[PDB]
């Protein structure tokens, strides 16, 4: 796997 | 608990006299203080096993160094000696050490760890009761303390763990080691925790308990 | 992953005698190798001449004894003022802690005080609420050191009478009020020898017709 | 270890009194018999409070059957409601041995085997706990239909010892009933010391023992 | 899977006036099940008597191999092996193995024969020593007979008294633990004469 | 591999020792002989993880058969019983160990004594007159407490034994194919042919 | 759900619509029941108005509720099933639990308690 | 179940002859040892209590507000809300204590160690802790964290048992606790040099001190020690 | 890499454009600065779906909260973030850096971390996927910045992020919040880089 | 529970069923009668888990007897194995599924035909001329694919029964203490008293 | 919190003193700059067993060196401390920064990360546990740096770590190394912590 | 724990 | 276990 | 655990 700084 | 104070012309370590098998006091007044050389003695903590049986292999070979080099030995070679050991056996040997001694060098202070790593410090303590101990040790320690006052501070440290520590008790054990002078051993140096008279005497009357058999047994040739 | 359960570690006693009874416990409260408390009482005046303690997890003993307490108070309210025998306790104490069967309250309890005779009674309970009437009954940390030595001492075990041939038992007999406190401080002086989680202080309550009286006496504070 | 076994003189219930935690001997003082009703008895195996709580639970219900019904609940129903509560709480770690014995006219003497997986038995001998396989060893070699009330009450105590000695889990002392038509009769509590060795004198076994 | 508790059994040591006193329970069991009633943990070589707890062929290894040494001790010294000096050797042998251990709890007991002192000791699997002046315990029943010892125990009994309290302190220690009982032998260890009595106590 | 049992009478020895051989759900021989000559006075019955029994046994059977040839002489029981425990002792600390239980049942030539050792596959010996290995112990060591005598005969014993096999065929779940019995007393080894 | 209580107390001390539930019985066609020495008979009226009425499939005025059980009753037709239903369901629940088929005055005992808990329930007559 | 994210580190108090003292580092640590600091830990509920906690950050700001709401509360119909009838450290322990045990019980605890500290109607010093467990207990020294293992050793020294108390002077108590600060600055890497202290007195009321520093610490002996052993430059 | 600075006229909130699965980057040009009310912005850190989710529900709380109540504090934005993130902590990956301009209270920036807690402070910067730093060059930070000050604080700030973390990279981009209105910066990496 | 059998001849159903009732290394029961009669002319046989099995069992006895009552009429073999299977396919997909595996024995009365339906746990159903739950399938379906032959006699099936017994005291493991086996027929339901 | 920095005159080894167990700080005061070599100097990060184990080997080899070839390079120092990081990974966690003044080639600075690589670099910063940082205020170091510009970079840089870390801690300790000879620095909180 | 023949 | 201030 | 900048 999922997205993610 | 075990602390090590050094001072103006020596160094001085102390120690708790409990032993424990879990939660049960299996030793009530059992010695952590080990004479590696004349001059330079141990304080252990950790795996009782441990702390004796490498405290007394080094002191061994320390002894037959002494002997070879025809010289008293030094506490950096009983540092490097049982550091090298502890370190071969990754802290599977579960031995935490406080080492201290006068030799022609000086007075040192250092304590390993299992692993192998070693401090140097003018105050240290090592075990369960070392929070407890280095509260005291930081509260109360000062450059150039007399041997009386060293010796105060050390006993003051190991009382801290005795009381505050389930892991320490019993009584306070205290070595002094001073330049040009024998290292005095003082074995109970406090007993503040004596067992109070026992309300009742649970001595029998004779014939009290069953007895099968009875036999001699031989234990001459 | 949170684990609900701790040990506060401690140690508690209780002895039946003819017209009495004795609930003793020490006043340490630990963590790990942490004194919490050098005097935590866990020995409760419950009302209607009922003592209680609740020894291991200190907060699910402190719940029970709660919930007991308030259990005699709504039984008075219910019951026009009935005093609640010890026997009637015993059974309640069962369902309080039968009632949590699959989130258990990690204590062993003790209850002392006279039943509708006014003898001497102690009931021990397990976690989940199974009781047994007895003498003689050690909980907690130290009750394996306690518990065989006031086998041989209250209830003579293993004594037998002197030229017998061992034939001859040692007769059972009641002990004096007096007597049992002697058994109980040397009972927990012993403990505190050799068990690092008792010492500093003992509370002892003692149940008679006439109510209930505390002695408390200092133990070893290493 | 908990026994019963059906013979000519009704039914013989045998169990001993220890409870353990582990290793350490909680109890030897321990009554593993309830009394239910004058013609009824529940032998207890497993966790002390699961035993304990439902049976005495399993009385309560066994009294309302007798006050909405005008008569005494018979031995197969009594243990139906014990068998059909466990089986709602199986899987959630309920621990129990139990045997339920009594005597009624329509049934006869009856003996019922119930355990926490949900087995519910109908049978004329059990051996319920860990010293059960120490207890039926005695059992079966000197089980007769046709013994004597004496001779069965002594067998029930005999086959008890032979498991408190041999089995660690089991001791203390033995506790003796037997269940006929008028009833069940308590035969009083034998401590396992004093016992073991009067067996050993007037039987003459225990022959591994020294003494 | 714990070798100190699969076979079970306890000894306990204690000194008196002049004399030592050592006992052990006669139970071997495999977990549940008892196998023998006349399993004796205590040993002697020469005047030094050795109890060993726990794992039972490792109980059974270890006296071999003590008998094995102090017969050599024995031969090359030319007189018996004292308990002081046992004791560590008792100590090396265990450490020996410090990371395959022997799962024992040995216990030594005797008299000095030089300067007539009474020397108990006892240790853990890897060889640590605990020296002690009143009572040393070992087994599956330690707790039990930690407490008794700690109440029943006072110093400079004679061998009459110290013989009644050793047994009393074993018996109801042994009588709290399922895997220890099935018979009890107590050793009374005066300078120059050891009597060895068998206890009577319950077979559950 | 599952029930041995053992009694020591007055005069002899009896070993007791199941005859299936089960692998699965499947009961491979319900004729195996659990049990080596380990010289004419002693024999050895065992029990344990496949392959590991037969191959100790045989070990043993070949290191005895070995001392009688170079010293003339037939090894003591309590002598044969030690050396085995010896080699189940350093078993149980090998790269992997033998798990095999064994009875040792014998008649000493000089002492005119039957003797039965009873030796796990930790290397634990015990000298009993009546011994098992396994769940077998559970049913007929409360069976033996009551009905053996120490001076019972060899028939006594053979009745006695009836009943341990009798109880085990009622009360065990698995079925052992019955047992091969065998008589160790002053004349030496036989096989009673019918059980 | 409807919560209305319809059976309720009057001012003489009656309630109506239980008494006004006899009347719909005392409609219903006549049943009656004799018990000799060694048997039960159960007797029941059928109208003659209606001809051309299929006797083979048309519900019998008595029901077995178990083997040895029967109800026959007067009143409304479709009310009597729901009471045979539960009482049938109830004849096989006591087998299940009990071991044993009910006595005739459990099964009446059971039947009276449904009909008295509809004399007391919001939402039913 | 969960995981405490942001920390607070120890809480440490004791009793002296006319009231308690209360003390807590203004750090809120990762769980890398990373900083934060700006969080006070000291919660004054009313004129009479000051609430001590440690732990999750998250949870202490949910008690806060709890504490916060409560004294709301207890004001709504209540004429004497600011006499007779004003909450007490004994009222605020039980509510919290209530609170942090029925948390627990739903496998959802409040990740915090907690220390009421107050003086009662009749002028009693109340000092008890309460933690995500719901165990309690009292003691004249209670200390959470490094300082149960670090202050409560020093504070014992000054009041050991319960008679101690009247003998201590508030002047004896502040240094005990402002040494036992600094101690644990030396020895905790969760630990920061700005702390606040809150002093609760029967005659003299609450006196809170914030943005207190750690002074005369010693660190000039630090020039001497050279190498791990044999490093003599 | 987000910061937030209250500055002379307002509050700056800043970011880099970079989302990541793995190692791969999915959205090299990402806006990270999200609009909750007309002056109330947030920085998004932690799961993209999970700040999303919170950012739309806190957005359609404070459209709610202005129908009834007319404009929301900045405090007021930031306990509807705290009360979402703290319910919700056990399911819930967001770190929030909320910066808002009321004309009565000026710039105000306040951050939930992982925890749910909240926290007022002057500035404040996120790092490696939620990591609040103290310190932070708290020398090179003044109250009563210009903007133009600010603007290049921000920028060299997170220009030394994206240089020794991979986690952030692509554009800077920046939204000015004051009195005058919503200001939009981008900073494009060839200017950023030599910094 | 272990061994269930069935096997349909030209003009009935027979059912063998274990009569061990195990639990440990112990033999509780050894005269268990694992089937209970669902109608006059149907029998269903089970085995499984403990408590399950019996509970499963009377439970659809008590529904096939209400159902009776009702209607006052027999459901035919196929309907009561049909509402069997789709209990035991709700169970499998509950909380704690029952763990009961059945065979069900009847005679239609319309059809004047015997009927023999298995049915797993899972209510995997299928009609066969023989079948087995568990291990027993193992031997006795080999076995019955040669010496079955689908217009046999009652007496003859009862033989080729006897065949199947013996194999299985022979290569099966435990010890089932013999076989209970009951006849379905035109004239309903009879117990074979000695086997 | 480690770093070494080449200025004009020679390098400069600065560091921390914090040693921890867990939170427990058991050294306030430790020496984390250790000589190897009269000018050959290096800072230990990661296990301070290991660390010390390995400084201990490379002074070992560097004084038999010194003995047969004369003195060494801090290339060969680097080398050294590579080849027992490189040939020991699997077992060690050792962090080591070599720092070395020649006449020749001046002042060299060699980082060994925990891969058991070699870097030649001006400059180098490892913090959190032997994180080294690249960049790290590349704009903040110049070439051919003056003494006191480089302690006044080395005591911010740390003093920064030490402020947002709390595994680094207590005083600030440098050696420089240049042609006079070695010089030991020591900053006390109170002078690093107001920067 | 809890106790348990 | 083993013994172990 | 063991000692750890
Ligand atoms: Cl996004
Ligand atoms: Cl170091
Ligand atoms: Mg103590
Ligand atoms: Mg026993």
């Amino acid at each position: 796997x999922f997205l993610f700084x | 608990t075990i602390v090590g104070v050094k001072f103006n012309n020596g160094v001085v370590i102390a120690a708790d006299t409990r032993s424990t098998q879990g939660p049960i006091v299996a030793d009530k007044n059992c010695a952590k203080l080990h004479r590696i050389s004349p001059k330079i003695w141990c304080a252990g903590a950790g795996t009782a096993a441990d702390t004796e049986a490498v405290t007394q292999l080094i002191g061994s070979n320390i002894e037959l160094h002494s002997l070879y080099t025809s010289r008293e030995p030094r506490v950096v070679s009983a540092l490097q000696m049982l550091k090298q050991h502890l370190f071969k056996y990754q802290g599977h040997i579960g031995a935490y050490l406080i080492v201290a001694g006068v030799d022609p060098t000086g007075s040192h202070l250092f304590s390993i760890h299992a692993h192998g790593s070693t401090d140097v410090g003018y105050y240290l303590s090592l075990g369960s009761g070392s929070l407890a101990a280095m509260a005291v040790l930081e509260s109360h320690w000062k450059q150039d303390l007399t041997k009386e006052e060293a010796i105060k501070l050390a006993s003051d440290a190991i009382q801290a763990g005795i009381w505050n520590d389930l892991g320490s008790g019993s009584n306070v054990d205290v070595c002094v080691m001073e330049i040009g002078k024998d290292a005095e051993y003082l074995r109970n140096y406090l007993t503040p925790n004596v067992r109070e008279e026992k309300q009742k005497s649970y001595k029998f009357p004779r014939g009290t308990t069953a007895v099968l058999k009875e036999s001699i047994v031989n234990i001459c040739d | 992953q949170f684990n609900p359960y701790g040990d506060n570690g401690g140690t508690i006693l209780g002895i039946a005698g003819e017209d009495f009874a004795v609930l003793a416990g020490d006043t340490r409260n630990i963590t790990d190798y942490s004194i919490n408390s050098r005097y935590e009482p866990k020995v409760f005046d419950c009302g209607d001449n009922i003592v209680m303690s609740a020894n291991g997890f200190a907060a699910d003993g402190d719940a029970l004894v709660k919930r007991f307490k308030n259990s005699v108070k709504w039984y008075h309210f219910d019951h026009n003022d009935k005093k609640l025998s010890i026997n009637s306790a015993a059974r309640n104490i069962q369902h309080l802690l039968y009632g949590k069967r699959f989130f258990p309250y990690y204590v062993h309890t003790i209850i002392a005080g006279l039943d509708e005779d006014g003898k001497g009674a102690v009931y021990s309970f397990d976690p989940v609420g199974s009781y047994e009437r007895e003498q003689c009954r050690a909980g907690g940390a130290a009750a394996s050191l306690i518990m065989p030595f006031l086998d041989n001492q209250v209830n003579f075990k293993n004594q037998y009478e002197p030229g017998t041939n061992g034939k001859v038992k040692k007769p059972l007999k009641y002990l004096s009020v007096e007597e049992v406190i002697k058994l109980v401080r040397d009972s927990f002086t012993s403990a505190t020898e050799r068990h690092i989680q008792v010492g500093d202080g003992l509370e002892i309550l003692i149940v008679t017709k006439d109510g209930v009286r505390k002695e408390f006496y200092e133990l070893k504070r290493d | 270890t908990t026994l019963a076994f059906r013979f000519q003189g009704g039914i013989i219930v045998a169990v001993d009194s220890r409870a353990t935690a582990g290793n350490w001997v909680a109890s030897q003082t321990v009554k593993k018999v309830i009394e239910i009703n004058p013609f009824l008895l529940g032998t207890m195996a497993g966790g002390a409070a699961d035993c304990q709580f439902w049976e005495t639970w399993l009385g309560s219900q066994c009294r309302l059957h007798e006050l909405r019904e005008k008569e005494r609940i018979s031995v197969a129903a009594a243990s139906k409601i014990l068998s059909n509560l466990v089986y709602q709480y199986k899987g959630a770690g309920l621990s129990m041995g139990t045997m339920i014995c009594g005597y009624t006219r329509k049934e006869g003497p009856t003996i019922y085997y119930v355990d926490s997986d949900g087995t519910r038995l109908k049978g004329d001998i059990f051996c319920v706990g860990s010293g059960q396989t120490f207890a039926y060893g005695v059992l079966d070699s000197n089980y007769k239909w046709d013994l004597s009330v004496e001779d069965a009450l002594y067998l029930g105590k005999r086959s008890i010892l032979a498991a408190a000695h041999r089995d660690a889990y089991s001791g203390g002392s033995v506790n003796l009933y037997h269940v006929t038509e008028d009833g069940w009769i308590y035969h009083g509590n034998h401590d396992v010391g004093e016992l073991f060795w009067k067996v050993k004198e007037e039987e003459g076994s225990f022959n591994n023992v020294i003494g | 899977s714990d070798p100190s508790s699969i076979n079970g059994g306890i000894v306990v040591a204690m000194t008196g006036k002049d004399c030592v006193a050592i006992a052990c329970d006669l139970r071997l069991g495999s977990q549940s099940l008892g196998v023998s009633n006349k399993f004796e943990k205590i040993f002697h070589y020469g005047h030094v008597f050795l109890g060993i707890t726990g794992l039972a062929t490792d109980v059974t290894t270890l006296n071999e191999m003590f008998r094995y040494k102090t017969n050599l001790y024995k031969l090359k010294e030319e007189r018996a092996i004292e308990p002081e000096t046992f004791t560590q050797l008792v100590s090396s042998s265990l450490y020996e193995r410090r990371f395959g251990p022997y799962f024992v709890g040995p216990v030594v007991a005797g008299i000095n024969s030089k300067s007539g002192k009474p020397f108990i000791a006892g240790f853990d699997l890897i060889g640590c020593i605990d020296e002690a002046k009143d009572f040393i315990v070992s087994g599956t029943a330690s707790d039990q007979l930690f407490g008794m010892c700690e109440s029943l125990y006072e110093p400079n009994l004679e061998p009459e008294d110290l013989f009644e309290t050793i047994s009393q302190a074993l018996l109801n220690a042994a009588d709290r633990d399922a895997l220890s009982g099935w018979g009890a032998v107590v050793y009374i260890i005066k300078k120059d004469e050891v009597v060895k009595r068998y206890l009577k106590m319950r077979q559950d | 591999m599952d029930i041995i049992l053992g009694i020591r009478v007055q005069d002899s020895v009896i070993l007791a020792s199941s005859k299936a051989v089960t692998r699965g759900i499947s009961v491979l021989k319900d004729s195996d002989d659990k049990t080596r000559q380990l010289s004419p006075h002693t024999l050895m019955s065992f029990a344990g993880e496949a392959g590991d029994t037969v191959q100790f046994a045989e070990y043993i059977q070949a290191n005895i058969q070995l001392y009688s040839i170079r010293e003339d002489y037939e090894l003591s029981p309590q002598a044969v019983s030690s050396f085995v425990r010896q080699e189940l002792a350093k078993s149980i600390r090998s790269r992997r160990p033998y798990q095999v239980n064994v009875l040792i049942g014998g008649y000493d030539k000089k002492k005119n004594k039957p003797e039965l050792y009873q030796i796990d596959y930790l290397g634990t010996k015990v000298e009993l007159p009546y011994g098992a290995h396994g769940y077998s112990g559970f049913y007929t060591f409360s069976l033996l407490d009551h009905h053996y005598r120490p001076d019972m005969t060899t028939e006594e014993g053979l009745d006695l034994l009836k009943l341990c096999v009798q109880e085990l065929e009622k009360r065990m779940p698995m079925d052992f194919k019955g047992v091969i019995v065998k008589i160790v007393d002053k004349d030496g080894i036989r096989q009673v042919d019918d059980f | 759900g409807y919560d209305r209580a319809l059976s309720i107390f009057s001012p003489d001390g009656h309630i109506f619509q239980v008494e006004y539930a006899l009347e719909a019985v005392k409609r219903g066609t006549c049943a009656v029941g004799v018990k000799g020495k060694n048997c039960v008979v159960l007797g029941c009226e059928r109208r003659s108005t209606l001809k051309l009425q299929d006797t083979r499939i048309t519900p019998s005025k008595v029901s077995k509720i178990d083997s040895h059980v029967v109800l026959s009753f007067s009143g409304l037709n479709a009310d009597s099933r729901i009471l045979i239903e539960k009482a049938r369901v109830e004849a096989q629940s006591h087998r299940l639990t009990l071991e044993d088929p009910v006595t005739v005055e459990y099964l009446t005992r059971y039947v009276a308690g449904v009909q008295q808990r509809y004399t007391q329930s919001g939402g039913v007559r | 179940t969960q995981q405490p994210i942001v920390t607070g580190t120890s809480v440490i108090s004791m009793k002296y002859d006319n009231g308690v003292i209360i003390a807590a580092d203004n750090l809120g640590s990762y769980g890398s040892l990373l900083r934060f600091n700006g969080v006070e830990r000291l919660i004054p509920v009313g004129d009479n209590t000051v609430v001590g906690i440690s732990g999750d950050i998250s949870d202490m700001q949910h008690i806060e507000r709890l504490l916060k709401d409560l004294v709301t509360e207890n004001a709504y119909d209540n004429p004497l809300a600011d006499a007779e009838e004003a909450l007490e450290p004994s009222y605020i322990f039980e509510y919290l204590a209530t609170v942090m045990y029925q948390r627990r019980s739903k496998m959802n605890p409040l990740w915090n160690a907690i220390i009421v500290a107050g003086v009662q109607s009749n002028g009693d010093q109340f000092l008890r802790y309460v933690n995500l467990l719901g165990v309690t207990y009292s003691s004249p020294t209670l200390a959470t964290g490094f300082g149960a293992h670090m202050a409560n050793p020093l504070l014992r020294k000054v009041v050991d048992r319960e008679s101690d108390i009247p003998k201590t002077t508030v002047q004896v108590a502040e240094e005990a606790i402002v040494n036992a600060m600094r101690v644990l600055y030396y020895r905790d890497a969760r630990s920061s040099r700005n702390f606040s202290l809150a002093i609760i007195d029967k005659n003299t009321g609450l006196t809170f001190k914030k943005n207190l520093q750690v002074e005369n610490m010693k660190w000039d002996f630090a020039k001497d020690i050279k190498g791990y052993g044999t490093q003599k430059i | 890499s987000i910061m937030a600075v209250t500055f002379k006229d307002g509050v700056i909130l800043g970011a880099d454009s970079r989302t990541t699965t793995g190692a791969y980057i999915a959205n090299r040009v990402t806006d990270k600065l999200t609009r909750v009310h007309d002056k109330i912005w947030c920085c998004r850190s932690g799961s993209a779906a999970d700040t999303q989710a919170i950012a739309d529900i806190v957005q359609y709380h404070l459209e709610l909260y202005t129908s009834q109540y007319g404009t929301p504090s900045t405090e007021t934005a930031a306990s509807v973030f705290k009360e979402l993130c703290y319910e919700n902590k056990d399911n819930l990956t967001a770190g929030i850096i909320v910066a808002g301009y009321d004309d009565k209270n000026k710039g105000e920036v306040y951050t939930i971390p992982l925890g749910g807690s909240v926290h007022k402070l002057p500035y404040a910067i996120a790092v490696s996927g939620s990591t609040f730093i103290y310190g932070y060059c708290d020398k090179n930070f003044r109250e009563n910045m210009s903007k133009e000050e600010t603007v290049d604080f921000i920028k060299h700030s997170l220009s030394q992020a994206i240089k020794w973390d991979g986690s952030s990279g692509g554009v800077i981009r920046m939204v000015v919040l004051t009195a005058a209105g919503v200001e939009r910066l981008i900073f494009y990496p060839d200017e950023y880089e030599q910094l």
